[PDB]
């Protein structure tokens, strides 16, 4: 029951994305 | 257990401002993902 | 490529920073990944 801050390590080299948890 | 959603389109304010509101109530987690999601649709800088 | 990683343990305010940094300087979101790794890492033993 929520959202995880989470990133990838790519070729800009950092993203910001969301792990939904249920 | 959840998948994820990139944003890399909000920037720093918008991002962190996503978690603000969830992590204050993870309950609308969903929905301010959604919000998330959307603002990544909304103004998705190709 | 790719190399995902996870900042349960950070709140919204501790991975604000990292954005700022990283968004402001993309030459080092590695560098800055250490930092919120490093704070994920910091806060992280409860």
């Amino acid at each position: 029951e929520g959202v995880l801050y989470v990133g990838s390590k790519t070729k800009e080299g950092v993203v910001h994305g969301v792990a939904t948890v249920a | 257990d959840g998948e994820i959603f990139y944003l890399p389109n909000l920037n720093p304010d918008q991002l962190c401002a996503f978690f603000h509101s969830v992590h204050d109530d993870p309950s609308q987690s969903a929905n301010l993902l959604a919000e998330a999601k959307k603002l990544n649709d909304a103004q998705a800088p190709k």
